[PDB]
RNA sequence: AAGCAGCUUUACAGAUCAAUGGCGGAGGGAGGUCAACAUCAAGAACUGUGGGCCUUUUAUUGCCUAUAGAACUUAUAACGAACAUGGUUCUUGCCUUUUACCAGAACCAUCCGGGUGUUGUCUCCAUAAACAGGUAAAGCUGUCCGUUACUGUGGGCUUGCCAUUUUUUGG
């Protein structure tokens, strides 16, 4: 049985077994995200340039956050 | 798998007696003598049983001389063994007689090869072995199938017609048949000949 | 022929054809199923020709003429039961034949060789097929 | 002692289980009533006298018939595997014990002298090597070499 | 999923001269054409599914293998409504947008 | 041998009886992605992959390397070593004695 | 790879014409549609010799090691690059019962053949091969016989070559 179509055997059916193929077939959220980004940037800046102490960076970051808040109502 | 301790063969067990003798003859003489001796042996098998009205012709056609009784149809039927001998000797006599029709000067070597390839691909027509042993049909189908290959590789630019005589693989198929039914005929004819001499158990 | 791993699962389209009884000749032997009208195509036609007969009978009562069967020709061998039953020679005798279906169906319990047409009766239904064109 | 086989009149020997009482296989090579079954001691065989006139050998590494001992003149009733040689002792209705070489399937030594059908044959490793008994009320002790009732 | 024996196809088309080696070390992953959530995608049964309805096919049958679906009908995809959108306002806003 | 053991035809190959009479949730069309119709040449090529339940199946010989044999079929005109027309083109002090010869420098003929 | 030194060889010129010692010899080569005996389906799988270790008395099993050999087929596993047939049992077909069958399986066999080793015989061609002991077999051994064991010509190569830190031309 080629392609699983034909017989088990030509013997038994008493046919020829000649199987042939058929020719018939949100805004608030966004704002928040922005704020976060800004904060991150600030942090990065601090890291880059003179901010081994935490208080400074934290302070600056806080200020930035406050500013952002003010801006968004 | 073949047997490994088969030191005995047939002809090697017959050289070692005082009765068989070695010689060198032509193949055509060996074939004509096996035709003569096969005719004598089948004629004596017939004539020991008393079947003197079955005129076994020289081409190994068993024909009743007269129309029979039923008693002369019961003793004059024979099994697959005797008839299988008769049909293989028909086959061999066709082979040897085509080689004789060559050797006499009548027919060409090309026409010999086509005649042989006609024999070895019409055993089911020229002879009649298909009757008494039906697995011969396997080999007959194979011979027909070899015909169907060889006539469309011999005749690419030749079309249709006789003349093809590449008889080698059909010859191999009938030799493999004989390889199979040497011991079959040994047992069958051994039982028949011991019924003729020794008798029924 | 179709995929016998798939054919026991879904309604496969007829994607292949196995050859039924090949002969060496190319004899296109006609088959009996093409010369027998299928049942839906008998029953829609039966509703049509019996609507035509009931309309012609209502008109022939309105015309007060007896409906001779030279008019129904052409529709003489159509419909189940056949129109040719209506003008057979024993219609007054077969007027009183009731229960003939099961009488012909229970012949198999009292006959050794029942006819294989246990279901039809040409006295009450007529010949439902015609194979003289086959 | 993993199993015991019971030949029966429905021609089908069945191999039952001692510890559980289960079937495991069914050996149905005969066509007549299986009369005697004798499982070998030093061979993985199973000799099954039926009244098919056939003594069949069942190769228990295969559960197949391998050998069929023909030569009995009527129905056979009993087997007796000689426990320290390669021969089996089959006897039956034909009043004569046929010894059988298990290789060549030849009736080696016929044992002549019982009158009626022989019912039960037993083999010993030392002479009397065939202790048989028949319906003529005789328990004959056999000499396997001489073929005579000792 | 489309190369179920591309190698033997190149060998049997070219009568033995071709040779194919399929590999996945540059681990590339391409979008199947057609949407997942396309419930109005036609699915054939014996011929392969069309291209624009492939992914709807490639979801569904795998779901029927893993038991997350509930039968051989065209529903039981992965919707937003089954996971969290259970109140009617979220469902009607998602279908109304 | 795989075509015989799997009831399975090859176009040039012979047909046999099935060695096993095989009849009848898991492998239903509900759970089958139909992309590649499994031709029987797959089931004879890779017999353990494309066949649910094979047995008595001999492991088929997976391919030889790509035989690039040049046929030299020009009328006894080409030498034994030459650049065949089907071959792709290729797009790319210290002193010693004068009598320092290569190996096999005694003979001139590269081919015979 | 020219040569020289060295080693070996045969044709030798040579010392004894001894007692030595190597090599070779102590009844040939090619074969043959010659046969006889082994042997050829497997822990990938084989034997020789020797030691040692286990039974309740060291016997037939079975291992660990040491070395010398494994011819013949074997991996897309098999003596055969080819391929028949028969038996039993099961399952199909043809069916009208059996033989004869369809055609698959399983387990077995039977035939045409084949390889290798040894022994022997046969054919063709040749020709100190002397004496003594045995086995299943041979210069196996003892006595023994040619070139000859101490130089040179002629061939072959298993080698080396054609002072300035680590070897051979000075602590
Ligand atoms: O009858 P066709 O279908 O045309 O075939 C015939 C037929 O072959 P088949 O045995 O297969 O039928 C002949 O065989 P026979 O009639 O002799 O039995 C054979 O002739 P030969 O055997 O004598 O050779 C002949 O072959 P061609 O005529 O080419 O020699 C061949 O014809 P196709 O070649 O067309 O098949």
């Amino acid at each position: 049985s080629y392609n699983g179509i034909g017989l088990k055997s030509a013997k038994g059916s008493s046919t020829s077994g000649h199987v042939q193929r058929s020719l018939a077939s949100i805004e608030t959220h966004m704002e928040k995200r922005e704020i976060e980004v800004q904060v991150s940037e600030l942090r990065d800046r601090l890291e880059e340039e003179e901010t081994l102490s935490e208080e400074q960076i934290d302070k600056k970051c806080e200020a930035l956050r406050a500013k952002l808040t003010n801006e968004w109502q | 798998l073949p047997t490994n301790h088969n030191k005995t063969k047939l002809l090697k067990s017959l050289k070692n007696t005082k009765y068989f003798q070695q010689t060198t003859i032509d193949w055509v003489e060996a074939g004509l003598q096996l035709c003569r001796q096969g005719h004598n042996m089948l004629n004596l098998l017939i004539h020991r049983k008393g079947l003197t009205y079955l005129h076994l012709d020289y081409n190994f056609n068993l024909k009743p001389t007269k129309t029979l009784t039923t008693k002369e149809r019961k003793k004059s039927r024979l099994g697959n063994s005797f008839h299988l001998m008769r049909e293989l000797l028909k086959m061999m006599k066709l082979i040897v007689d085509t080689h004789v029709q060559f050797r006499l000067g009548n027919v060409d070597a090309f026409q010999l090869a086509d005649g042989i390839h006609y024999i070895l691909n019409h055993i089911g027509q020229l002879t009649g072995i298909y009757r008494y042993k039906y697995k011969v049909m396997h080999q007959i189908r194979a011979c027909k199938d070899l015909k169907h290959i060889i006539y469309y590789k011999f005749n690419k630019n030749l079309g249709k017609g006789p003349g093809c005589g590449f008889w080698q693989p059909a010859w191999r198929v009938w030799l493999n048949f004989l390889r199979g039914t040497i011991p079959l005929l040994e047992r069958y004819i051994g039982n028949l000949i011991t019924r003729q001499f020794e008798g029924r158990s | 022929a179709s995929d016998l791993s798939w054919s026991k699962q879904t309604d496969t389209g007829i994607t292949h054809f196995r050859a039924g009884m090949t002969h060496e000749d190319e004899k296109l032997i006609p088959t009996i199923f093409r010369y027998i009208t299928t049942w839906e195509n008998e029953f829609l036609d039966s509703q049509r020709v019996w609507a035509e007969y009931a309309t012609k009978r209502q008109e022939a009562i309105q015309q007060n003429r007896r409906l001779a069967f030279e008019e129904l020709e052409g529709s003489w061998d159509r419909g189940i039961p056949r129109i040719s039953t209506l003008f057979q020679r024993d219609r007054h005798t077969l007027a009183y034949d009731r229960g003939h279906r099961i009488r012909r169906e229970f012949k198999q319990y009292s006959l050794e060789r029942n006819s294989p047409f246990w279901w039809t009766n040409s006295h009450h239904d007529g010949k439902l097929w015609n194979l003289n064109a086959y | 002692n993993e199993w015991f086989i019971t030949g029966s009149n429905d021609t089908t020997m069945k191999v039952w289980d001692l510890a559980t009482g289960k079937l495991k296989t069914t050996l149905a090579g005969h066509v007549m009533t299986v009369r005697d079954v004798a499982v070998s001691d030093r061979h993985p065989y199973l000799f099954s006298v039926s009244e098919d006139k056939t003594v069949k050998c069942w190769d228990l590494e295969k559960n197949q018939i391998i050998r069929d001992y023909y030569g009995h003149l009527s129905g056979v009733r009993t087997v007796s595997i000689h426990p320290t040689l390669d021969l089996i002792a089959t006897a039956g209705r034909d009043s004569v014990i046929k010894l059988w070489d298990m290789r060549t399937r030849i009736p080696v030594i016929t044992l002549v002298g019982h009158k009626g059908p022989i019912n039960q044959v037993q083999c010993t490793p030392v002479d009397p090597q065939v202790v048989s008994s028949s319906t003529d009320a005789t328990v004959r002790l056999w000499d396997v070499v001489a073929g005579k009732t000792m | 999923i489309e190369s179920a024996g591309f190698e033997t196809d190149l060998r049997l088309s070219t009568n033995g001269l071709g040779m194919c080696q399929l590999y996945f070390w540059h681990k590339i992953w391409r979008k199947v054409p057609g949407d997942v959530l396309d419930k109005d995608a036609f699915i054939p049964k014996l011929k392969p599914a069309p291209i624009n309805s492939l992914s709807r096919d490639f979801v569904m049958k795998t779901r029927r293998r893993k038991g997350i679906s509930t039968g051989g009908f065209m529903s039981n995809d992965g919707p937003t409504l089954e996971k969290y959108i259970s109140a009617e306002l979220y469902a009607q806003l998602r279908e109304n947008g | 041998f795989n075509g015989k053991a799997l009831n399975n035809a090859i176009p040039g190959g012979p047909k046999f009886e099935p060695l096993y009479p095989r009849e009848e949730e898991f492998n239903s069309i509900d759970r089958v992605i139909f992309r590649v119709p499994i031709r029987s040449e797959y089931k004879v090529a890779f017999p353990h992959l494309y066949n649910s339940r094979p047995r008595s199946v001999r492991i088929p010989w997976y391919n030889n390397p790509v035989s690039c044999i040049i046929q030299n079929d020009e009328e006894y005109d080409t030498p034994a070593l030459f650049f065949d027309p089907s071959l792709n083109p290729i797009p790319h002090d210290f002193t010693l004695p004068e009598d320092f010869a290569p190996l096999l420098a005694e003979e001139e003929e590269l081919i015979l």
